[PDB]
């Protein structure tokens, strides 16, 4: 992986039987890119100096055998703006007995997780928290939410934490407006948001 | 833990368990010519011209300022300094300790 | 389609704006902290120090200017907020239900920070009835805040300032007493330096402190005064005016220090000292980056603090309208701060920019020296040279932590129990560290 | 047209150029974390860059053509 | 000549019968040679033309700030002329226009810091003294207007240099009338200098003078109004010569005192307000059955302000002020006021706000059954606002039996149209509710008795007020009676009077929103078709009414009725979207959805006649395609769109243009098929095609927006951008727009880089087209171009390198 | 002739006919409005205190903005009065 000031990242394969450098696949999209952490054979992690997560992979048409800069590519599948800069990305598990969690520290002194799901049912759910939180609850200092994350990018396949773990917060009548909206009672929602930190980071309840 | 100058990256010892941090700044003068900086200004205080009847020196070789707390002679454009140290992380104290050339920094 | 869910677990600790006042309406005093994007606010304690930490908000957006005012005879500070998007906020504080209550917003300019787009810099007036609102571009917009007899704000029209290719360094208000308010700033021209093929204007260009004027009456927005100064300017203390002291600005610049009223008032300059054996390249001057107007019903003293922790007691000297002496004094030496706030019964918020933040106990007031006061009115070609010098002044009461700025993390198991502990290598210069990070109950 | 930025069928590179010099640095003023970046990379405060910032405004690309 | 400079200023009559460009240029004419030009013929014409009565609005908007634009200037060439000014706009500020008022404010305001003050005070000097309340009348409002130009302390010493001058009660009390039309004038930003103009104004308050008497205190109250609500301790000498004057003086000045105090204390502490208040009370008590009208305001208000202060003890109120307060101030003479109607309204209910409800209610419970019409109106208005204030939480047994008594008692005598009943009854159940167990069948009992007669316009009230008590019929577990006038309504659908018409239908859709749908007394399939003749009429409350009464059946009991009754109902309610009313509209689309969930897709088809508007169908279309889902009705217009002719093709590229508007993003799954649809559609054949597909590619890429698709849009996109060459102005501004929906979805940065190609190129044709597309896209979102600008390497002589993105740490 | 004012915006709220009730203002449609509209307080005076804002007739109803040109951020602009000239 080869992480190139102005490109993305560029993948190199080398041939042991003829000491060969070979560039095989690259991008189309220039990112300021500082740092990285790998999680599998074909998805790079990366970063940017702006605040640009992101997320490619290799499509398993690409040949491994092989001899703008490639007309074979790699796909996105993440773009989610923070607003601060990230600076070291390691996939690990915080918690013992637990599952995997790309952790994201910042410049600003912070630190972030990452999470993968379980099902189209639960992603879904919480989409249409998203789709009613976000008009039916403004931001504080009126940015226009999906036009911040959408800042440079097309934002690309994220959930927002933060946004939706407002209903810790947001008025009772609005709880009854939200939670009747979708009808579901206000302790299996705040129960439903126990889950998550309870399961990956965290959070120290016990049942 | 106490360091030095700016940590720029720093990797895990497998074997024995231990750390190696390298440390790096723009804008620096090190020890070596911190101190013999110190000594050619004393010398020349001693060239101002006049009773050379009483000296400065015997206060002005004693204390060091903590660079912790009374800030830092920053100087230069092209100015550099390097310092690489290993550490253990059960109790405090520090291993080895290796300094650098002055124009010539470690990343 | 692998989707993802952000989530955080340690809100980040970097001060950038501190401004203070009376939020909870009461005689007691809050310090608005703010971060990239949340909003918090403190409050210290008045018996043992520890900063009992109240509210904190998200705002998902950029904070870039964050200026407190009290209307006439109010009793509760409001904070107004600029924002990314050209949109200006107001809020409010509410002890019982505990958050901030918006009051109103003015749609002016597109998104995003633009050239010609304001809400890069917003002037208050120190009557809290003007503010005004200021791009690097030829936008600027002054608003009025009336308050009806329904205990609202009642805000007014945008007011129009257009005026092709000037930059701004910096604007803030002039405490005028009781007119047509008036508004400073340090412009610079350039469409002298937009012909020329040699590009000599380049150079021979300078600053003129330019004056602004609101007509109440007419609803109009003219200029008062427009005078060139020497050199490049930095930020711009208000002098505290009205009754109490003169009306002016004291301009900090490269080495020297500058008042300069308005009319017929002769510039003192006084340059600013060097310590005692420096150990550094003569070619660097030395600036400010902070400012601290402590203002008492009696009189009033600055603390300013210079690059290398130097924090400067200026006693200003002046006549009626007229001004006399800037006499300068330092205070002692602190780790620098990038902004900083001084509390009722003596209590000093050094709020550093990198690393730890401070809170200091002033012990003891006036000015009880040996070492020698500076001036003005002293012939000198030389300049001031002065002791560093050790605490003398001020006591640490406590340290507030912080993280920033996280250089370098790793996750890893290095004892011998289950949970992996986070080493991170950050830190700032000579007081940079090295942190060992759990994750248990406060032992 | 009268919005500052517009090109039209005269242009040419230099103005063009300078005027993407001359957003970048207001977009660098803009950010809140940047200068935190370019304080920490090379070292100084942030009034110092700040300063450079507003002082390399007018300057830079030197004199047009001819 | 300067008859020649009036010759030239015919361009006044270019600037007011103008263009833009006139009017801007012309003005730019003018007002570039004001100084230039001159004083004498300026005022010469403007002056008459100004004087001329059948001036407009927006034409003297024009000549008054054409007055302002060239007074930019002119400083000192006005000090002979203010006098003559001045005397010409005598009036115009005292008139009877608000408009009129503001624009003299405007133009003396801009005269007043154009000329000097000490001018404005010697040239109006003379007007102090005249004989002539009119002139001392326009004069004092006229230094206030210059007062609010130049300021508060640039006058103090003229104020202080008048007010303790002793040579004319005419001048002293224009001194007054002054600080008085400042304070109205003003208003606001009088608070700091506040303390100061009690020490100007203060000793006109123990001078031989009723007239200064009566202007001062006046005065007095006319600040203290703004400075309203504080508390503030710059009123410390007003209190004792008015203190003094209460029981020293009786008259006019009273009112003049007692508005003062009243206006005084909104805002005085508790203790002071205390101890005042009890000290004013005595002689109020004294002064309540004082007849005047003037009298009872002065003395009403003064009750609703000392009753303001919340430091005032409700046993104080309830058991001392309100016993004479309602034994004294209640006539039914108090009918044809409708000052002391409502001013005895709203101070009686600032009162109940405080003290309660139950007390203010029982005391006129007795008086409610009275012969007199605008006095039972008077106290049905009270009992109404102080029920929907407080409620019934404090009204009570051996109270309420009167009062259903009284409330039915009352309500069986009533003729004419009053609100206050319907309103007011319906106010009170809405406090009622449950709690009234043992009265029903009396209450809607006499509903019937009100329901069988009197040329409907009872029925009409009666109606309304089912219809606003039709919640309590649901929580009441009574259910026979409301099926028994429901089957009597049932009875009652046929009427030419269609205002009454729509309260009996939306008293039967308030009863069907509320009635079990299970073991409905009416049959439904005999109510719905002799509900359909309806909704062929003319009226908007019918109309709406009945649709709505259709949306609420099919949102309830959809178990019942036959699909040939809902088709008929579908194709009956096609043509009412063509309305004009929004309401129509919005109910036609709301309950045209329900249906449609009755029926469905499947049944309804698309070619419905070669004719005209059809844009209800198009609508219908768009609603049947959202309220199931299109997975039916977009291979349907495929099918629809795969015929080769002329005609149709457009007219299908509409409704995926209404389509993809009305769904957006949960036709996000349903994209794939339209794009070769749209390949066939894209290519190139025709305006229509280009302009309004191009349209389909902007809506779409709206709905689209942060939902996971791109590279279809993508290749859309590179089928959309060589179009871009076409001369016809509708269709490049589409080719623009539909840029401007490319740039949003698919991002900042492909946009430019199928921009930046022939940037340079050498031929001006094509410059003009990149250029262009250049600029649209700048002014969109130029903060986002900061990362995705291509870096360019140096040259020679200057820089091109941002460094600033090549640090490393 | 018709052709927007573009000028800036106070607190001025616009009105509209009931006959031309249901647009928005720019691109003409009709599709979710959630949008308040300001307008300049110049063209605000007058014999123009209640006014449809397009065809010029006695005002009943505000207007809004289309969440169409929100997300497309034309909004921000000047005052968005046609204008006969
Ligand atoms: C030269 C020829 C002439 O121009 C000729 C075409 C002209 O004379 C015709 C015009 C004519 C009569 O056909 C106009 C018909 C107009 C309509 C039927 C519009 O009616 C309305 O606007 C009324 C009101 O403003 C909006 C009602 C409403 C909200 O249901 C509306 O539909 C919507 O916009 N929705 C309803 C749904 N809602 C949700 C939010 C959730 C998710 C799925 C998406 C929608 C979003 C907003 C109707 C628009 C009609 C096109
Ligand atoms: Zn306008
Ligand atoms: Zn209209
Ligand atoms: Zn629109």
């Amino acid at each position: 992986i080869v992480s190139d000031v102005q490109e993305s990242f560029i993948w190199v394969r080398y041939k042991r039987n003829e000491n060969q450098l070979i560039i095989f696949a690259d991008d189309t999209y220039p990112r300021w890119v500082t740092t990285a952490s790998l999680l599998d054979y074909d998805t790079v992690a990366g970063a940017d100096k702006f605040g640009n997560i992101c997320v490619v992979r290799l499509p398993p048409n690409t040949n491994d055998e092989v001899d703008n800069g490639a007309s074979q590519k790699a796909e996105v599948i993440m773009n989610y703006h923070v607003g601060e800069t990230v600076l070291s990305l390691q996939k690990t598990t915080l918690i013992p007995g637990g599952s995997e969690s790309l952790v994201y520290t910042t410049l600003s002194g912070g630190i972030g997780i990452l999470v993968p799901f379980t099902s189209h049912e639960d992603h879904d759910f919480f989409q249409h928290v998203e789709m009613h939180l976000r008009s039916e609850h403004p931001p504080l200092c009126g940015r226009d939410h999906l036009s911040f994350r959408s800042y440079y990018f097309p934002v690309k396949n994220v959930i927002d934490g933060d946004l939706c773990e407002q209903f810790n917060s947001m008025e009772p009548n609005k709880q009854k407006n939200v939670s009747e909206e979708l009808d579901r009672t206000p302790p299996e929602v705040s129960k439903k948001l126990e889950d998550i930190r309870t399961r990956y980071a965290f959070d120290y309840k016990d049942d | 833990f106490p360091l030095q100058y700016t940590p720029r990256k720093f990797v895990i010892h497998p074997e024995s368990n231990n750390l190696i941090i390298i440390e790096t700044d723009h804008n620096a003068y090190t020890e070596a010519t911190k101190a013999q900086r110190k000594q050619q200004m004393a010398e020349e205080m001693v060239e101002a011209a006049g009773e050379l009847a009483a000296e400065m020196a015997a206060a002005f070789l004693n204390e060091n300022l903590p660079e912790s707390i009374f800030g830092a002679p920053k100087a230069g454009n092209g100015q550099w300094a390097s310092v690489i140290r290993v550490m253990n992380p059960i109790q405090g104290n520090t291993l080895d300790l290796v300094q650098l050339e002055q124009n010539e920094a470690a990343f | 389609d692998m989707f993802l869910y952000n989530l955080t677990l340690q809100r980040a600790t970097g001060i950038s704006f501190a401004i203070h006042g009376n939020f909870s309406g009461t005689k007691q005093q809050e310090i608005v902290v703010s971060r990239g994007k949340i909003l918090e606010l403190l409050r210290p304690d008045p018996n043992t120090g520890k900063v009992h930490t109240l509210l904190t908000v998200e705002v998902f957006g950029v904070i870039r200017s964050l200026m407190a005012f009290r209307l006439t005879g109010g009793t509760k500070d409001y904070i107004v907020v600029g924002s990314d998007s050209g949109r200006i906020v107001i809020l409010e504080y509410q002890p019982s239900k505990n958050m901030f209550e918006k009051i109103h917003q003015e749609t002016f300019g597109k998104s995003g920070c633009r050239r010609i787009v304001p809400g890069q810099f917003l002037a208050v007036d120190p009557k809290g009835r003007a503010v005004m609102i200021s791009a690097i571009e030829k936008q600027k917009l002054v608003y009025i805040l009336n308050r009806d007899a329904a205990a609202r704000l009642t805000i007014s029209s945008p007011l129009e300032a257009h005026k092709a290719n000037t930059l701004v360094y910096h604007v803030v208000g002039v405490d005028v007493g009781f007119e047509n308010p008036m508004f400073a700033c340090l412009e610079m021209d350039y469409e002298e330096a937009d012909n020329d093929p040699t590009g000599e204007a380049a150079a021979n260009t300078q600053q003129t402190l330019t004056f602004y004027e609101l007509d109440l009456g007419l609803n109009h927005v003219v200029r008062k005064y427009s005078e060139p100064l020497e050199e490049h300017g930095n930020f711009l203390i208000t002098v505290p005016g009205g009754s109490d002291g003169p009306s002016g600005v004291l301009i900090c610049s490269e080495n020297y220090i500058t008042y300069k009223n308005f009319g017929d008032q002769p510039d003192i300059r006084c340059p600013i000292p060097r310590r005692r054996n420096d150990l550094d390249d003569p070619e660097r001057g030395m600036i400010f980056v902070c400012s601290a107007t402590h203002k008492t019903k009696s009189m009033f003293f600055f603390l300013a603090q210079t690059e290398q922790g130097d924090i400067f007691k200026i006693t200003l000297e002046t006549d009626e309208d007229m001004v006399t002496e800037i006499r300068l004094k330092y205070f002692d030496t602190v780790p620098v701060a990038a902004a900083m706030c001084v509390l009722k019964t003596g209590f000093l918020f050094v709020a550093s920019e990198f690393g730890n933040h401070y809170l200091y106990q002033i012990a003891h007031l006036g000015d009880d020296d040996e070492e020698p006061e500076f001036s003005s009115a002293m012939p000198l070609e030389d300049t001031f040279f002065f002791q560093p010098r050790p605490l003398k002044n001020l006591v640490l009461v406590d340290e507030l932590d912080s993280l920033s700025p996280i250089l370098f993390c790793q996750i890893a198991d290095l004892a011998n129990e289950d949970t992996p502990q986070l080493y991170v290598a950050c830190g700032r210069g000579p007081r940079s560290s090295l942190r060992v990070l759990r994750h248990g109950l406060e032992v | 047209s009268k919005y500052i930025g517009t090109g039209h069928a005269d242009t040419t590179k230099w103005e063009w150029l300078v005027n993407q010099h001359r957003d970048s640095y207001c977009s660098y003023m803009g950010h809140f974390d940047l200068l935190n970046y370019f304080a920490i990379a090379e070292n100084e405060s942030k009034a110092r860059v700040r300063f450079n910032l507003m002082e390399k405004m007018l300057q830079p690309c030197g004199p047009p053509a001819d | 000549e300067e008859q020649k400079e009036r010759k030239i200023m015919k361009l006044l009559l270019k600037i007011k019968n103008g263009t833009p460009p006139m009017r801007k240029a012309a003005l730019r004419q003018i007002t570039d040679k004001a100084r230039e030009f001159g004083a004498g013929p300026l005022f010469n014409q403007i002056l008459p033309l100004l004087m001329s009565p059948t001036l407009e609005d927006q034409e003297r908007h024009l000549l008054v700030k054409v007055i302002d634009r060239i007074l930019y200037k002119l400083d000192d060439l006005v000090r002979p002329y203010v006098h003559k000014i001045l005397v010409v706009i005598e009036p115009l500020l005292i008139d009877e226009d608000y408009y009129a008022r503001v624009e003299g404010r405007e133009i003396i305001s801009n005269l007043a810091k154009a000329a000097g003050l000490a001018t404005m005070i010697s040239t109006m000097r003379p007007d102090i003294d005249n004989m002539d309340e009119y002139v001392r009348n326009t004069t004092a409002r006229a230094f206030a207007v210059v007062a609010s130009a130049l300021g508060i302390p640039s006058l103090l010493p003229f104020l202080k240099a008048v007010c303790k001058s002793k040579k004319s009660w005419q001048a002293r009390h224009t001194g007054i009338k002054i600080v008085q039309q400042i304070a109205i004038l003003m208003g606001c930003a009088i608070l700091p200098h506040l303390r100061s103009l009690v020490e100007i104004i203060e000793h006109g308050l123990v001078d031989e003078q009723q007239k200064v008497r009566t202007i001062s205190a006046l005065a007095i109250a006319a600040l203290a109004e703004a400075a309203t609500p504080y508390g503030i301790e710059s009123f410390d000498s007003v209190l004792k010569p008015l203190w003094k004057g209460i029981r020293q003086h009786r008259g006019k000045g009273l009112a003049a005192f007692l508005k003062a105090i009243g206006y005084l204390i909104p805002l005085m502490d508790a203790e002071y307000a205390n101890y005042y208040t009890r000290e004013v009370m005595l002689i109020l008590i004294r002064e309540f059955q004082s007849p005047d009208e003037e009298m009872k305001k002065i003395v009403l208000k003064v009750v609703k302000q000392c009753c303001g202060t919340d430091g005032v003890e409700a046993n104080y109120i309830k058991t001392e002020i309100l016993p004479p307060f309602f034994k004294h101030f209640w006539q039914h003479r108090m009918a044809l006021d409708r000052r002391n109607y409502r001013q005895l309204v709203d101070t009686t209910v600032e009162l109940a706000n405080k003290v309660g409800a139950a007390e203010i209610i029982s005391r006129i419970v007795d008086d409610l059954k009275d012969e007199a019409e605008q006095y039972r109106k008077m106290v049905m208005e009270t009992i109404e606002k102080i029920m929907g204030n407080l409620g019934a939480a404090d009204i009570d047994h051996k109270l309420e039996e009167q009062l259903i008594d009284g409330i039915l008692y009352a309500f069986q005598e009533q003729t004419t149209e009053d609100s206050v009943m319907l309103n007011g009854f319906g106010t009170v159940v809405n406090a009622l509710g449950k709690r009234v167990k043992p009265y029903l069948p009396q209450i809607c009992g006499t509903v019937l008795w009100r329901l069988n007669n009197k040329s409907a316009k009872v029925r009409q009230q009666a109606a309304d007020l089912i219809s606003r008590t039709a919640v309590v019929m649901k929580t009441c577990q009574e259910e026979k009676l409301m099926g028994h006038l429901g089957v009597v309504l049932y009875e009652y659908l046929g009427e030419e009077y269609p205002e009454v018409l729509g309260s009996i239908l939306g008293a039967l859709k308030a009863i069907v929103n509320v009635i079990g749908m299970h073991k409905m007394t009416p049959p439904i399939k005999d109510l719905l078709p002799r509900l359909t003749p309806i909704l062929k009429n003319r009226h908007e409350k019918v109309q709406e009414n009945c649709i709505d009464l259709v949306g609420r059946i099919a949102d309830r009991g959809a178990e019942y009725v036959s699909a040939r009754e809902w088709m008929r109902i579908c194709f009956e309610l096609l043509e009412l979207l063509k309305a004009h009313k929004k309401a129509i509209r919005r109910a036609t689309v709301n309950t045209f959805g329900y249906i449609a969930k009755a029926i469905g897709p499947h049944d309804v088809l698309a070619t419905l006649l070669e004719r005209q508007n059809r844009v209800c169908t198009t609508v219908a279309i768009a609603i049947v395609a959202e309220t199931c889902s299109p997975f039916t009705v977009l291979p349907a217009l495929m099918n629809e769109y795969r015929v080769p002719e002329l005609n149709v093709q457009n007219g299908v590229l509409k409704s995926l243009s209404f389509l993809f508007e009305y769904i957006g993003e949960m036709g996000k799954d349903y994209i794939y098929a339209v794009t070769p649809l749209l390949e066939d559609a894209l290519m190139d054949r025709d305006l229509v095609h280009r302009q309004t597909a191009s349209a389909v590619v902007q809506h779409m890429s709206l709905g689209v927006y942060g939902f996971g698709c791109e590279d279809s849009l993508n290749h859309l996109l590179n089928y959309v951008w060589p179009n871009v060459f076409e001369t016809s102005p509708h269709v490049i501004q589409a080719v623009m727009g539909a840029l401007e929906g490319l740039r949003v979805a698919i991002g900042p940065c492909r946009m430019l880089q199928y921009c930046l190609q022939g940037l340079f190129h050498p031929a001006r044709k094509v410059r003009d087209v990149y250029w262009k597309i250049y600029n649209s896209i700048y002014i969109g979102s130029q903060d986002a171009l900061i990362a995705h600008y291509p870096r360019i390497y140096n040259d020679d002589k200057n820089t091109y390198i941002r460094y600033e993105l090549d640090y490393i740490l | 002739d018709l052709i927007f004012c573009r000028k800036q915006a106070g607190v001025a709220i616009g009105r509209l006919c009931e006959k031309c009730d249901g647009k928005c203002v720019i691109c003409d449609s009709y599709v979710r409005p959630c949008t308040l509209v300001r307008i300049c307080d110049e063209c605000n005076y007058g014999s123009y205190q209640g006014r449809c804002v397009i065809c010029g007739g006695p005002g009943v109803s505000d207007a809004y903005y289309c969440k169409e040109c929100t997300i497309q951020e034309k909004d921000r602009d000047g005052c968005p009065k046609i204008v006969n000239l």
